[PDB]
RNA sequence: UUUUUUGUUCCACGUACGGUACGCUUUUAUAGAGUCGCGUUCAUCGGGAUUUGAGCGCAAAAUGUGUGGUAGGUUUCACAU
RNA sequence: AGACCUGAAAUCAGGCGAGGUUACCCGCUGAACUUAAGCAUAUUAUUAAGCGGAGGAGAAGAAAAUAACUAUGAUUCCCUUAGUAACGGCGAGUGAACCGGGAUCAGCUCAAAGUGGAAAUCAACUGCUCUGUUGACUUGUAGCCUCGAG
């Protein structure tokens, strides 16, 4: 096993951003959060709190 | 993804995908482009015609930039400078000036067609056809250097 | 000034004045040993120009190098290999005889540090140089600022690494531009282009 | 060689495993540079980092439009403003003794750039008392300098675009800009060929 | 303005006339004549120069041409040779009086 | 250690015997030789009527010399010293 | 007899060199296996082995440079030019540079002149906190000057 084996991937910046948006969308919906946690006592999603 | 390669499935078969008769020998047929002249000639004629021989006069120390010349077409230009278009549609006085150097092209070629709005185009070089098309549009031609 | 008149008539080598005087000197040099000391400069004109200064701890040696080329060093000129390499007689060597002379003067004067060299004459079987040396231990060189740079430990054996005037000519740092594009160093430049550069995002 | 592919053109016949440069240091290199920029600017503090550089057109015809930063100014340019070439590196202006000014336009760009910089420049007293010249001594009035600004970011170089829209004159529609170029080529080839036919 | 191609080409700019620089013409001077005209008497001419000087003392454009052939062989360039016979022509002009 | 900082920290109080700048004008005291260069031989280079080096032979010049990627001459120009 | 010049001697007084280490660095020296489906030019390779020399870095370095533009401006390194121009039984194979964008930025001093109302210079040994006594040195040591001008 040589050291020059290419370890890293460049993913495109647009595909990286679309992904984070899609992942942030799944933060809302208790469908996807319960599917992937314990959301019995939690009043709301997305759970916002003050500054 | 070593997983997905044929060797994994192929494993368990003795030939290993190369065949029992002919075998996976180390270097049949030579190395690299060797044998192009003789044994691999049929492949060269077709696939790669014109490969053997020398044609033109050689240029010592050829330098790019001496010859560089990025070309915009007449069919574009407008993309070059959208507000002016609504200005230069109206008025029938003054004209929207297109310094083609500033976007970063030197020559102008009239492959396309242009709307009939008076305009002035400044470029280092103009194709013969581009000039005829621009004039028809009522545009003017200006040379920079 | 007298040094101007000296350089102007040293240019006239073919003349009867200098060709007599240079025939007598080259006799004297081939009686004496190969590397031996002169107690003052033969050409004070020329040495002054190469940063010789007549104070204590500067010295000056003669050196003699045989003229011509060397054979390739094989037994009975029996080479072993491809007919290109079967070349015993007409070899040349990379380095001029001025630089060889500076080199000869590593063992004989290990402590002394070489500044420069200049031609003092030539003969059919020999060719004679005067090599300007320095004592870096001596306080006259050590105290003064203008040749304190030679007392740093980087400037050891700068004859051997090719950093005199004459050493710097055969490496080809004396030209510069497109001709010398190839040779930081001949080897250093060679290493840079040859390397397979594998950036981490590909 | 079989099938229809490109004829291969690979340069790996030498012992190339010795000279493989890898870039695992790349982030460690970033952060080592970045530590010594900061530890520079600790010592300076008030003093801005680099030094001021001129506006400069690149040479050959394909980068002739563009403008970039140069190396350093010019002995002619500093004479107009009235710096010495001697002192200018203390204030933080590059001198370049090689670069001429062939044009009047490239001169007056960099002179404006220098005069604008010396308007920015506050210069502290060496102490105790104030001392004129050697711009000036600024007194203890002294408007608040921000810390090291970096000098490139303080006074940057923006490809200044735009054209005034123009009336199409007489002798604009008339003159035929193919044939004007196409003369200018075929004159410049046949210069000595003309002077035989003339004489 | 201006044009890309031609004898009168380039971008229109108000040219400055740059100052006199190095590049100061390396003339012979009245001091350094008197250096060399001394050393010409002390040293004298080289053997190759003497043979050129006798070929110009003949005159005659047959053997004057052979001086240029000789002094291109001997100093190895045409520009070097043209300069040398032009100098030693000036020596023969003074010597004849 | 801040004076000797791998580029300058804070207030307090100092000075011109010397030495160095800058402005105008005048200007020739003037710049490295068995070196440059060329002819040949051998190596080296992508460098091809020679990229760079070396040996041998020849061996310079002062409005000069070197370079301007084809050998050569005449006439200009540019860039370096 | 006395001035120099040249060359020796000394267990003389006080100093300096040698050898070791291998990752990187500088200089010489110098192959063949191998590829070309043979082979000799070519390739491997201006590499391995050999012989020298260093340092925390080394070498390089302020143009006898690129260019032919509205011009640039020490050196090194990265990206790009570019698998391009070019080399090559023009076969196999080989193969840079300028411009451009970055890291980093720093410039300088000797020879060529001029103390000649006056060797102003340097070392060694001794002596108080910088004098004295020998020597080096005019076959040139200080100051001044380095083309950006002087």
């Amino acid at each position: 096993n040589k050291t020059w084996r290419r370890w890293h991937r460049k993913v495109n910046v647009t595909q990286k951003r679309h992904a984070v948006a899609s992942a942030v969308a799944a933060t809302g919906l208790p469908a996807l959060v319960m599917a992937r946690h314990r959301i019995d006592e939690v009043p709301e999603l997305p759970l916002v709190v003050s500054e | 993804t070593t997983r997905l390669r044929k060797t994994r499935k192929r494993r368990g078969h003795v030939s290993a995908g190369y065949g029992r008769v002919g075998k996976h020998r180390k270097h049949p047929g030579g190395r690299g482009k060797a044998g192009g002249m003789h044994h691999m000639r049929i492949n060269y004629d077709k696939y790669h015609p014109g490969y053997f021989g020398k044609v033109g006069m050689r240029h010592y120390h050829l330098l790019k930039n001496q010859y560089t010349c990025p070309t915009v077409n007449v069919d574009k230009l407008w993309s070059l400078v959208p507000a002016t278009l609504e200005k230069a549609e109206q008025s029938k006085d003054k004209a929207a000036v297109i310094d083609v150097t500033k976007s970063g092209y030197f020559k102008v070629l009239g492959k396309g067609d242009l709307p009939k709005i008076p305009v002035i185009v400044k470029a280092r070089f103009f194709s013969k056809i581009a000039e005829k098309k621009i004039k028809a549009a009522g545009g003017a031609c200006v040379l920079t250097g | 000034g007298a040094y101007k008149y000296l350089e102007e008539l040293w240019k006239k080598k073919q003349s009867d004045v200098l060709r007599f005087l240079l025939r007598v000197r080259t006799w004297e040099y081939r009686q004496l040993p190969a590397v031996h000391r002169c107690t003052q400069s033969t050409r004070p004109d020329k040495a002054r120009r190469l940063g010789y200064k007549k104070k204590q701890g500067f010295v000056i040696y003669r050196v003699r190098v045989r003229r011509g080329d060397r054979k390739k060093q094989v037994h009975k000129g029996i080479v072993y290999g491809k007919p290109k390499n079967q070349g015993v007689r007409k070899q040349k060597s990379t380095r001029n005889l001025r630089a060889v002379a500076e080199e000869k003067v590593r063992k004989i004067c290990g402590g002394l540090r070489v500044l420069n060299s200049y031609w003092v004459g030539q003969d059919a079987v020999y060719k004679y140089y005067e090599v300007i040396l320095v004592d870096p231990a001596h306080n006259a060189i050590r105290n003064d600022p203008r040749i304190n740079w030679l007392c740093k430990p980087v400037m050891k054996h700068r004859e051997c690494r090719g950093l005199t005037s004459a050493g710097k000519k055969y490496r080809g740092l004396r030209t510069k531009g497109s001709g010398a594009a190839r040779l930081p160093s001949r080897r250093a430049c060679w290493k840079k282009r040859q390397a397979v550069r594998l950036r981490r995002y590909r | 060689v079989s099938k229809n592919n490109v004829l291969p053109n690979v340069h790996l016949h030498k012992w190339w495993q010795r000279y493989v440069k890898t870039w695992f240091n790349q982030p460690g290199r970033k952060q080592s540079r970045r530590l010594r920029r900061q530890e520079k600017a600790a010592k300076l503090g008030v003093v801005p980092s680099g030094l001021l550089r001129p506006i400069v057109h690149p040479p050959t015809q394909r980068y002739n439009l563009k403008v970039r930063a140069g190396r350093g100014f010019t002995l002619e340019e500093l004479k107009s403003v009235g710096l010495s070439p001697r002192v200018a590196l203390s204030i933080g202006v590059a001198v370049d003794h090689r670069r001429r000014n062939r044009s009047a336009e490239s001169l007056n760009a960099n002179v404006t750039r220098l005069k604008a910089y010396l308007a920015k420049l506050v210069l502290f007293q060496r102490g105790s008392k104030a001392k004129k010249g050697l711009p000036a001594d600024t007194p203890k009035s002294q408007i608040q300098n921000v810390k090291h600004v970096k000098i490139s970011t303080a006074m940057p170089i923006k490809a200044s675009k735009r054209c005034k829209p123009r009336a199409i004159t007489a002798e604009e529609q008339k003159f035929m800009a193919y044939a004007t170029l196409r003369k200018a080529l075929r004159d410049c080839k046949n210069v000595g060929k003309h002077e035989k036919k003339l004489a | 303005s201006g044009i890309a191609v031609g004898l009168k080409r380039g971008y229109v700019v108000t040219k400055k006339a740059t100052p006199a620089r190095s590049r100061r013409p390396r003339k012979l001077s009245p001091r350094m004549s008197s250096i060399r005209e001394i050393i010409r008497q002390v040293a004298g001419f080289a053997p190759y120069e003497r043979r050129i000087i006798e070929l110009l003392k003949i005159g005659t454009a047959a053997t004057t041409k052979r001086a240029l052939k000789f002094a291109k062989k001997r100093l190895g360039t045409h520009r070097r040779g043209k300069g040398k016979r032009e100098e030693l022509q000036n020596v023969v002009s003074a010597q004849r009086r």
